[PDB]
């Protein structure tokens, strides 16, 4: 199950 | 970072991202928040990207160590080291939650900023819940739920169903339901309803907004495919 | 790490590698070295892997920042941040060089350990040389050269031409010649002679040793393909 | 030009 990766602007 | 200009901290956070120095990036953005001014959209994203990378590395390490520790339970070093990483992870989550409470959330009056920060609050309580054991877990879980729920209530009143923050909030709250709250049916219902309402609003969007929204819709669909 | 058992530091260094926590890994191995006992083959590799990962991340960040700084020279923030990363990188190199000097090298009497540590000494002076500017660069370059040369002299007298440490030493010394010393012809000659002498000794090896040696020989060939 | 990667035990 995946959340928003959120690791690149 | 009290002696560095706000604008220099922001510029260095962007450089640190390019250099993949995410601990530095988070420290620069923490310093920028502590200047006391509200953050722009771009600056909020820099803050979130910095901490998501830092805590993402910690969560991945915690999972590796926890897996080794569990297999070992089928000397004290694996548990001791898992505890060290866990404490560091909790400290980063507490730092982010502290910035949100002092004073990002209370000064956020526009829906876009307030939903963004409440989604962050839900996420970092969720990361605390991933490592919590016992009744501590119950109150931490409720704190995540309450933050996500307030964000959802605002987002449904104030943002279109295709708004990327609204979509990412719903995605992460659905993951909360599935992975933390043991509510897979609520996770599936939220992901489905979110996807369907966004689909019906795509016709209103420009080419660029369409790309932004459909990217996150695919993430909702990816989870639905795994869950059903 | 003075209060932690040597064996616990080694075990935690292995866990930290699995968790991709290389700063922790380096700190655990530094603590193990500072116990004062000599290191086994496996322990030497853990020390080297830990620091190569730490300094490898720093070198990659330094290169990103240096590239941005140079393009900017075609406010002070890019230079200031490049300097911060550079100082951190120099500190890690100094830490490794300090462990080698106090007292890993002087206690290393077998060829395998002494060549290993002198190759490390050449490598960390080489990383210092990558960021050095001026006449400081000259003495740092000579320190790298001298360490690699002593390692080469021992390796040619005491190890077969297929020994993986001998091969990796020759590979890295050839990179030193090409990238640091502005001696591409010496780099090419060393890589060629090393490859050819190893090829002629492969017939003496087991299947597993053959795999170990040919892997590094391919790296020599990859460089020769780029350089010629 | 590549040195020994040296980043995995
Ligand atoms: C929770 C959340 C956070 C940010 C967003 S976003 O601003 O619409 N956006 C951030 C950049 C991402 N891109 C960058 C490179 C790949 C993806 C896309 C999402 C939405 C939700
Ligand atoms: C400079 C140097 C260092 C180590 C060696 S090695 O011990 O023969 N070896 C380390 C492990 C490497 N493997 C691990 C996974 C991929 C490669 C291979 C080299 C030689 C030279
Ligand atoms: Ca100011
Ligand atoms: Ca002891
Ligand atoms: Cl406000
Ligand atoms: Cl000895």
């Amino acid at each position: 199950a995946g959340s928003i990766p959120g690791r690149r602007s | 970072m009290g002696s560095m200009e706000r604008a220099s901290l922001i510029q260095k956070a962007k450089l640190a991202e390019q250099a993949e120095r995410y601990e530095d990036m988070a420290a620069f953005m923490k310093g920028a928040v502590e200047k006391g001014e509200e953050l722009s959209c771009e600056e909020r994203n820099l803050l979130s990207v910095a901490y998501k990378n830092v805590v993402g590395g910690q969560r991945a390490a915690w999972r590796v160590l926890s897996s080794i520790e569990q297999k070992s339970n089928e000397g004290p070093e694996v548990r001791e080291y898992r505890e060290k990483v866990e404490t560091e992870l909790q400290g980063v989550c507490d730092t982010v939650l502290g910035l949100l409470d002092s004073h990002l959330i209370k000064e956020a009056g526009d829906a876009e900023s307030r939903v963004f920060y409440l989604k962050m609050k839900g996420d970092y309580y969720r990361y605390l819940a991933e490592v919590a054991t016992g009744d501590d877990k119950k109150r931490i879980i409720d704190s995540a739920r309450s933050a996500y729920q307030e964000a959802m209530d605002i987002s449904k009143k104030e943002m279109p169903p295709t708004n990327p923050i609204r979509l990412g909030l719903a995605l992460n709250f659905s993951v909360f339901h599935y992975e933390i709250a043991n509510s897979p049916e609520e996770a599936i219902s939220l992901a489905k309803t979110t996807f369907d309402e966004a689909m019906a609003d795509l016709h209103t969007l420009s080419e660029d907004s369409y790309k932004d929204s459909t990217l996150i819709m695919q993430l909702l669909r990816d989870n639905l495919t795994l869950w059903t």
